[PDB]
C-alpha cells in the first residue's frame, strides 16, 4: 500500500498495472477508471515522447527549420502555419484510433482495454505475462517521464539552457 | 460589353442564384422530405 | 438645491422601489386564468 | 485589393455578401414548393 | 460620480427606502408556498 | 401545367432584374 | 506558386458548390443517408484535405 | 408635390393656417383610429379555434 | 407530414419558426444553420472589403466597417493608424468562411435528419423550457464561453500583438497593454456613470487599459456567474418573478440584445477609443471640432487675435468660455466641448484649451490629423451623396460611423419591439388566452361594472 495511514481505495483492486492502492484524493471514485488509465497512458506516452524530443532538439535540427535558444522556444522559430497541421494530424489520429467516439459517455462502448488503440505493428505483444510486465513497465516509465517533462521544460524556460547544457553548466539563479 | 470580370460575375451570381432553387427541384424530383 | 435633490431622489426611488418590489411579488399569477 | 494568388476570384467574392438574402428568399421558395402548408 | 451621487446625505434613502420595500416584500414571500414547480408560471399566491 | 410556385419565382427573378437594371441606369 | 494555387482554389470551388448543391439533395431524399453518408463524409474529407492543402501552398512554397 | 409643400409654407405659411390644422388633426386623428381599431380587434376576438394562428376561425 | 403544417401545429407558414419551440433537436439545426449564416456574411463581408480596399484612401473614405475592427485589434497597422497589411484581414476572412461551412453543415444536419426531440437519444442535451434546472445549465454553459471570448481579447490585448492605441504619444500605436486597470472603483463608476453629457456612462472609455481591464472583470464575473448557473437553480423569488418558456426567454434576450444594439450605436456615434477616428473616421463632434481647431490655428498664424474676436452676439468667435468656466472652441461647436481627441489633449490644460500651449506646442502630426477630419465629417445621405442635404451631386461620402449607428439604432428599436411582443405572446400563452377569449367564461363579464 503506498499510503499506510489511509485505507485502499474502494475502487482499486489491483486489475491494473501499477495499482498500489494511491488515490487518497479519491479520483477512482466518482468517475471511470477506464477513462481515468487511458489518460494516464496518453498522458505518460506524450510526455515519453516529449522527453526524448528535449534531448533530440538540442543536438539534431531539422534543415527546414532554424533552431532556437532552447527546445522550449524551438516551438515558436518555426512558423504558425505547420504547427497547424500538427494540430489536426493529432485530431485525425485521435479521431480515428478512437473509433471516432471522444467523450466520456460513448468512448468504452464495445470495453476496450483502455488506452489499447489497436497500435502494435512490430507485434511485441503477444505473451500475455510479457504483456503483462510491458505494461507495468509503460506505466512506470509514463509516470517517470510526465514528471521528467515537467521539470525540464520549467528549466529550459527558467535557465534558458538546454538540459544537457544545463548539467555540464550548472548554476544558481 | 464582354469583359471577362463582368463574364465571371455573371457566372459566379447564376450559379449562386440557381444553387438553391436547383437543391428544392432536386429533392421534388426524388420525392424527398421537402 | 440639495433639499430638492434629497426629495427628489427619495420619491424617484420610493416609486421605483415599489415598481420592482410589485413586478416581482408573482405578478404572472395575476391573471383571470389562475386557478 | 486581394492577394495576387487569389485575385482572379474577385468576382465570386462579390458576389459573396449577398447571399444569406438568397437564404431568405431560399426559404420563401421553399414554402411555395410546398404550397405553404 | 456613481449613481449621480456627490453628498454622502443622498445615499441614505436611495439605499433605505428599497430596504422597506424589501421587507414588506419579504413578509409577502414568506407568506407563500416557496417549492419548486413544473409549470410556465406559479398559480400559487 | 407547369407549377405556379415556379411561374411565380421567375416573375419574381425577372421583376428584380427589372429594378436591378433600373437602379444601374440610375447610377449610370 | 500562382496557377497551381488557381487550380487547387478552383476545385475546391467546385467541390464546394457539388457539396453545396446535392447533399442536402442525396440527404432528405429518402434513403441515401444511411446508404451514401460514407460517399458523404469521404466528399467532406476530400474538401477538408484540399483546404488543408492551400493552406499549406499559400506559402508559395 | 414636394416643392408644392414647401412653396405654400413659404409664400403662405400654410402650417399657421387654422383649416390646415383641423386637416392635420383628422389626418392624424384618423390614422390614430385606424391603428387601435385593429390592434382593439385583433386583441379582443374570441377564442373560435384551437390554432395558434387566429385568422382561419372565421 | 406532421409537425410541419397548420393542422398538426395549430401555426401558419409565416409563423413556421414557432413549430420549432417544442422541437429541440431542429431548433438547434435552426440555430447553428443561423451561426453559419452569420460567419458566413463575417467572412464574405472581411474579403469583399480586402477586395475593394484602395491602399491610398484611408479605412473610412472606402465604406469599410469590418476591416477597421481588426484594425482596432492590431493587425497589419503600422504607427499612426496606417494600414500597412491587408493579409492578415484576408486570413481572418477565408478562416471564418471555412467555419461557416462547418456550421452550415451542421446546421442543415441538425434540421433535416438529426433527431426533432434530443431528450430521448441525447438526454444529455435534451431539455425543457420548464425545467429550470437544465436551462441554468445551458445558461451557464454560454456565459462560461462569452467569459472565454473576453479572455481571448485579453489576451490578444496583453499577449499577442497588442491591440491599436490611439491615445498612444506620436500619434497612435499597436501597444502592448501590460497594467490593465483592474481597480472595481474605476471599472464599476463607468457603470454607475451617467448616460448624460460630459460623462456618457460607458461610451466614455477613453484609455485601452481601463477597457481591458474591465474585459478581465466580464472574463471572471461571466466564468464564476456560469459556473454558479450550472450548478444551482433559480430561487424561489425567481421562481415567482419570470415566466419560464422558451418564448419568454426568447423575450428577455430580445430585451438584452435590443439594449445592447443601443450601448453599441453610441459607441460608435461617440467613443474615438474603442473606435479609433483612424479607422471609423472622426466624429460629429470630432469633426465640428476640426474644423474650430484648424481655423483657429489658420487665424493665430496669419494674424488674428482669436481671444479678443468678439463673435455677433457678443460671445466667442473663436475661443469662448464653457458652462462650467473652461477656455473651448467657439461658435456653434460650443455643444461638443466635451470631445476628447489624442491629436488636440496634449494641447488641452485644466483651465481647457491653453493659449500657450496652442501656439507653442503643436506637433504636425496633429495639424495632419485636424486638417484631414475638418473635411470628412459625418453628414451623408442614403444615395450616399457627401455633405448636407442641400448638396449637389459631386461628392461620395457617408462616414462609417453613420452607417453603424443608424443600422444599430433601427434594430435596437426592432429587437425592442420584437421583446414586447414576444413578452406580452409569452405571458398570454403561460395564462392561457393567446388564442383569444373564452366565450364560456369571459373575465370581464364576471366582474362588476366600473361606473
Ligand atoms: C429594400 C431594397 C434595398 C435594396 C436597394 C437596392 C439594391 C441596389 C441599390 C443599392 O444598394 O445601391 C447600390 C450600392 C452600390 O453602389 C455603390 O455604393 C457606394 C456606397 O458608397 C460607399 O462607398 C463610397 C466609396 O466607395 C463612400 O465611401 C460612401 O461613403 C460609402 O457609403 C457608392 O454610392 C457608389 O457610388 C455606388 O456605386 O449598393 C450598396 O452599397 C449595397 C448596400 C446593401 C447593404 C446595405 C446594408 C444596410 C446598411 C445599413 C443600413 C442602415 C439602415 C438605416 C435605415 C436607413
Ligand atoms: C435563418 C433562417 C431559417 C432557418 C435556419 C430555418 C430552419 C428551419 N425551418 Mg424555417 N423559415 C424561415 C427561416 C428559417 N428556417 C423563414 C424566413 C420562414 C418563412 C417563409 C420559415 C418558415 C418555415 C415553416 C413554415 C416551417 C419551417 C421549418 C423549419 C425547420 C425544418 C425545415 C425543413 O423541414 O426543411 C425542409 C427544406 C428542404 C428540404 C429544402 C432546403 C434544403 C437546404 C436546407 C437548403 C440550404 C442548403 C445549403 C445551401 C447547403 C449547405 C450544405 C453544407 C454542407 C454547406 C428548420 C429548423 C419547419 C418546422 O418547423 O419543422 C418542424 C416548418 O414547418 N420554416
Ligand atoms: C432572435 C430574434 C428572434 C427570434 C428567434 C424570433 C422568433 C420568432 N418570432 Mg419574432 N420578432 C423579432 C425577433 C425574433 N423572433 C423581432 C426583432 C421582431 C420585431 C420586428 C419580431 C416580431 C415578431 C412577430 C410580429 C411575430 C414573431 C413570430 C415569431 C415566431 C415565428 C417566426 C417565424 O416563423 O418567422 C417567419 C419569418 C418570416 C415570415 C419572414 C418575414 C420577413 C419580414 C417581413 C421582413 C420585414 C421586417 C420589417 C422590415 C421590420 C419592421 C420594422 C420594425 C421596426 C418593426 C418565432 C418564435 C410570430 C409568432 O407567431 O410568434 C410566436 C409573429 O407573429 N416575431
Ligand atoms: C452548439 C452546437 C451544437 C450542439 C449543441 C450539438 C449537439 C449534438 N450533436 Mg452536433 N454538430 C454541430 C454543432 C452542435 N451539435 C456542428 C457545427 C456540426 C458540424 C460539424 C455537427 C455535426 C454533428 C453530427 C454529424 C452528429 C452530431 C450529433 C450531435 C448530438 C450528439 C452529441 C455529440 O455531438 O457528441 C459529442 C461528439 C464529439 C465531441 C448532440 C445533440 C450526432 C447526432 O445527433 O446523432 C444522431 C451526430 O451524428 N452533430
Ligand atoms: C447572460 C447573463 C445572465 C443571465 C441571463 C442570468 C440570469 C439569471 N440570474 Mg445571473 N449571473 C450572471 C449572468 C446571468 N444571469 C453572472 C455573470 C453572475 C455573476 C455576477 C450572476 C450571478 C447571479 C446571482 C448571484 C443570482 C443570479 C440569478 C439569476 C436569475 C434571476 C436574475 C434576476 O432576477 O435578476 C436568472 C436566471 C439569481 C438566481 O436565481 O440564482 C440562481 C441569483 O441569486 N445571477
Ligand atoms: C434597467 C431599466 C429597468 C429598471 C427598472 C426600473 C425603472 C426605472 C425607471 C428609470 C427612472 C430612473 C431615472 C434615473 C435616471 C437618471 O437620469 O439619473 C441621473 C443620474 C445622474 O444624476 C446626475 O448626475 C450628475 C453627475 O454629475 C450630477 O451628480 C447631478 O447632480 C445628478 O443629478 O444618472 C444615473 O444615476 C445613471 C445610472 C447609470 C445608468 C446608466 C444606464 C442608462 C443607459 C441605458 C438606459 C438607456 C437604454
Ligand atoms: C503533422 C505532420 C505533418 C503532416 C502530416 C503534414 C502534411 C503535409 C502535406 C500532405 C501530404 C503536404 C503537401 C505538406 C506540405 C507542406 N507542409 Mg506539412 N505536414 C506536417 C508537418 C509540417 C510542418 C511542421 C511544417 C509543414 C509545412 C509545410 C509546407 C511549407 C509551406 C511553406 O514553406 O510555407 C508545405 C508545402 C511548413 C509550414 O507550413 O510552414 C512553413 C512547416 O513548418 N508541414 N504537409
Ligand atoms: C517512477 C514512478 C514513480 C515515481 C516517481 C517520481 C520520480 C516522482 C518524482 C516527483 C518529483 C521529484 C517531483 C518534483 C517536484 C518539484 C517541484 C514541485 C518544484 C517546484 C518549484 C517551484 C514551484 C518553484 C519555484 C520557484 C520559481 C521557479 C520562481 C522563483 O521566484 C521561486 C522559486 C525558485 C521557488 C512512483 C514512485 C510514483 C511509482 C510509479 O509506479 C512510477
Ligand atoms: C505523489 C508523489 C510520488 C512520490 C514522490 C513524491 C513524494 C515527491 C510525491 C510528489 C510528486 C510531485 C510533486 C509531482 C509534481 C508534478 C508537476 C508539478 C507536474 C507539472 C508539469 C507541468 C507541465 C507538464 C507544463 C507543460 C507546458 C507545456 C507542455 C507548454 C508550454 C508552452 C509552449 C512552449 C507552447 C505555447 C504555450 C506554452 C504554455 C508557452
Ligand atoms: C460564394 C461561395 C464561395 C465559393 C464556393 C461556394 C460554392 C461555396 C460559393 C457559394 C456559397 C453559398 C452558400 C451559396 C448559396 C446560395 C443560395 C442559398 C441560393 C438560393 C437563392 C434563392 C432564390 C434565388 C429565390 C428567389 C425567389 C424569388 C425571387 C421569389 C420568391 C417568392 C415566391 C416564389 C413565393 C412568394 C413569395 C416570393 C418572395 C414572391
Ligand atoms: C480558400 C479560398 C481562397 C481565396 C478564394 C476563396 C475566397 C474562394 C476561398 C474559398 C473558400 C470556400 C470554397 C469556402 C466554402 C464555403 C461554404 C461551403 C459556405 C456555405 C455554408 C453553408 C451555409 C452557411 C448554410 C446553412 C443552411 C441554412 C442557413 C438553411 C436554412 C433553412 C433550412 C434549414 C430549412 C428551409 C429554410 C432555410 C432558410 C433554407
Ligand atoms: C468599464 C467599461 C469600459 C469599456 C469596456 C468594458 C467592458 C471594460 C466596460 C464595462 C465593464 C463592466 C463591469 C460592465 C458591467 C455591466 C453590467 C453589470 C450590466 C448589468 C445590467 C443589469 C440589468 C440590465 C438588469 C435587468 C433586470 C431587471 C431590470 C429586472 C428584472 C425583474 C426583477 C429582478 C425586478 C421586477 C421586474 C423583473 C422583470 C421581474
Ligand atoms: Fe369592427
Amino acid at each position: 500500500l503506498a499510503v499506510p495511514f489511509l485505507e485502499r481505495p474502494p475502487m482499486l483492486d489491483g486489475s491494473y498495472a501499477g495499482d498500489i492502492g494511491f488515490d487518497p484524493v479519491g479520483f477512482s471514485n466518482y468517475f471511470d477508471l477506464r477513462w481515468l488509465r487511458e489518460a494516464e497512458l496518453k498522458h505518460g506516452r506524450v510526455c515519453m515522447l516529449g522527453v526524448v524530443g528535449f534531448l533530440v532538439q538540442e543536438f539534431v535540427t531539422l534543415p527546414m527549420f532554424s533552431n532556437g535558444v532552447t527546445p522550449v522556444d524551438d516551438f515558436f522559430v518555426v512558423p504558425a502555419t505547420g504547427l497547424w497541421q500538427i494540430f489536426f494530424t493529432i485530431g485525425f489520429v485521435e479521431a480515428f484510433s478512437n473509433g471516432f467516439k471522444l467523450t466520456p459517455s460513448d468512448m468504452f462502448a464495445d470495453d476496450r482495454a483502455p488506452g489499447d488503440l489497436g497500435f502494435d505493428p512490430l507485434g511485441c505483444g503477444k505473451d500475455p505475462a510479457a504483456l503483462a510486465r510491458r505494461q507495468l513497465v509503460e506505466v512506470k516509465n509514463g509516470r517517470l517521464a510526465m514528471i521528467a517533462f515537467g521539470g525540464m521544460l520549467h528549466q529550459q524556460l527558467l535557465t534558458k539552457q538546454g538540459v544537457i547544457e544545463q548539467l555540464t553548466n550548472f548554476k544558481a539563479i | 460589353m464582354f469583359n471577362p470580370t463582368t463574364l465571371f460575375q455573371l457566372i459566379a451570381l447564376f450559379l449562386v442564384i440557381t444553387s438553391g432553387p436547383a437543391i428544392i427541384v432536386l429533392i421534388a424530383f426524388r420525392r424527398g422530405n421537402l | 438645491m440639495f433639499t430638492l435633490k434629497i426629495v427628489v431622489y427619495t420619491t424617484v426611488t420610493f416609486f421605483v422601489s415599489l415598481f420592482t418590489f410589485g413586478f416581482l411579488s408573482n405578478d404572472a399569477s395575476r391573471n383571470p386564468n389562475r386557478k | 485589393k486581394l492577394p495576387e494568388a487569389y485575385a482572379v476570384f474577385k468576382p465570386i467574392i462579390d458576389v459573396a455578401p449577398v447571399i444569406p438574402v438568397f437564404f431568405l428568399l431560399l426559404a420563401f421558395v421553399w414554402q411555395a414548393a410546398v404550397g405553404f402548408r | 460620480e456613481a449613481l449621480g451621487i456627490d453628498d454622502t446625505r443622498l445615499i441614505v434613502p436611495v439605499i433605505l427606502i428599497p430596504v422597506i420595500t424589501f421587507i414588506l416584500y419579504a413578509g409577502f414571500a414568506s407568506e407563500q408556498d416557496n417549492e419548486d414547480f413544473f409549470d410556465t408560471y406559479d398559480q400559487r399566491r | 401545367r407547369i407549377p405556379l410556385w415556379l411561374i411565380a419565382t421567375v416573375g419574381g427573378t425577372l421583376a428584380l432584374t427589372v429594378v436591378g437594371i433600373f437602379f444601374y441606369g440610375s447610377y449610370s | 506558386m500562382v496557377g497551381l494555387l488557381q487550380i487547387l482554389v478552383s476545385i475546391l470551388i467546385l467541390l464546394s458548390f457539388a457539396l453545396v448543391v446535392g447533399v442536402p439533395v442525396i440527404l432528405v431524399s429518402p434513403g441515401e443517408w444511411e446508404k451514401s453518408k460514407g460517399l458523404v463524409y469521404s466528399a467532406a474529407g476530400l474538401w477538408f484535405g484540399l483546404v488543408i492543402v492551400i493552406a499549406a501552398f499559400n506559402s508559395f512554397v | 408635390i414636394f416643392r408644392f409643400l414647401l412653396f405654400i409654407q413659404g409664400f403662405h405659411n400654410f402650417t399657421l393656417n387654422p383649416f390646415h390644422m383641423m386637416g392635420v388633426a383628422g389626418i392624424l386623428g384618423a390614422a390614430l383610429l385606424c391603428a387601435i381599431h385593429g390592434a382593439t380587434v385583433q386583441n379582443t376576438i374570441f377564442e373560435d379555434g384551437d390554432a395558434a394562428n387566429t385568422f382561419r376561425a372565421f | 407530414v406532421a409537425g410541419r403544417d397548420i393542422e398538426s401545429t395549430g401555426f401558419a407558414w409565416w409563423s413556421g419558426n414557432s413549430r420549432l419551440i417544442n422541437v429541440s433537436g431542429k431548433l438547434l439545426g435552426a440555430h447553428v444553420a443561423h451561426a453559419g449564416l452569420m460567419v458566413f456574411w463575417c467572412g464574405a463581408m472581411t474579403l469583399f472589403e480586402v477586395a475593394h480596399y484602395i491602399p491610398e484612401k484611408p479605412l473610412y473614405e472606402q465604406g469599410l466597417i469590418l476591416l477597421p475592427h481588426l484594425a482596432v485589434l492590431g493587425w497589419g497597422v503600422g504607427p499612426g493608424g496606417e494600414i500597412i497589411d491587408i493579409y492578415p484581414y484576408f486570413v481572418v476572412g477565408v478562416l471564418h468562411l471555412i467555419s461557416s461551412a462547418v456550421l452550415g453543415f451542421g446546421g442543415v444536419y441538425h434540421s433535416l435528419i438529426g433527431p426533432d426531440t434530443l431528450e430521448e437519444s441525447f438526454p444529455a442535451f435534451g431539455y425543457d423550457w420548464r425545467d429550470k434546472n437544465k436551462i441554468t445549465t445551458i445558461l451557464g454553459i454560454h456565459l462560461i464561453v462569452l467569459g472565454i471570448g473576453a479572455f481571448l481579447l485579453v489576451i490578444k490585448a496583453m499577449y499577442v500583438g497588442g491591440i491599436y492605441d490611439t491615445w498612444a504619444p506620436g500619434g497612435g500605436d499597436v501597444r502592448i497593454i501590460d497594467s490593465p486597470t483592474l481597480n472595481p472603483g474605476v471599472i464599476f463608476g463607468y457603470v454607475l456613470k451617467s448616460p448624460w453629457g460630459g460623462d456618457g456612462w460607458i461610451v466614455s472609455v477613453n484609455n485601452m487599459e481601463d477597457l481591458v481591464g474591465g474585459h478581465i472583470w466580464i472574463g471572471i464575473i461571466c466564468i464564476v456567474g456560469g459556473f454558479w448557473h450550472i450548478f444551482t437553480k433559480p430561487f424561489a423569488w425567481a421562481r415567482r418573478a419570470y415566466v419560464w418558456s422558451g418564448e419568454a426567454y426568447l423575450s428577455y434576450s430580445l430585451v438584452a440584445v435590443s439594449l445592447m444594439g443601443f450601448i453599441a450605436s453610441q459607441y460608435s456615434w461617440y467613443n474615438n477609443t474603442a473606435y479609433p477616428s483612424e479607422f471609423y473616421g472622426p466624429t460629429g463632434p470630432e469633426a465640428s471640432q476640426s474644423q474650430a481647431f484648424t481655423f483657429l490655428v489658420r487665424d493665430q498664424r496669419l494674424g488674428a487675435n482669436v481671444s479678443s474676436a468678439q463673435g455677433p452676439t457678443g460671445l466667442g468667435k473663436y475661443l469662448m468660455r464653457s458652462p462650467s468656466g473652461e477656455i473651448i472652441l467657439g461658435g456653434e461647436t460650443q455643444r461638443f466641448w466635451d470631445l476628447r481627441a489624442p491629436w488636440i489633449e496634449p494641447l488641452r490644460g485644466p483651465n481647457g484649451l491653453d493659449l500657450n500651449k496652442i501656439k507653442n506646442d503643436i506637433q504636425p502630426w496633429q495639424e495632419r490629423r485636424a486638417a484631414e477630419y475638418m473635411t470628412h465629417a459625418p453628414l451623408g445621405s442614403l444615395n450616399s451623396v457627401g455633405g448636407v442635404a442641400t448638396e449637389i451631386n459631386s461628392v461620395n461620402y457617408v462616414s462609417p460611423r453613420s452607417w453603424l449607428t443608424c443600422a444599430h439604432f433601427f434594430l435596437g428599436f426592432a429587437f425592442y419591439i420584437g421583446h414586447l411582443w414576444h413578452a406580452g405572446r409569452a405571458r398570454a400563452a403561460a395564462a392561457g388566452f393567446e388564442k383569444g377569449i373564452n366565450r364560456e367564461n369571459e373575465p370581464t363579464l364576471s366582474l362588476r361594472p366600473i361606473d
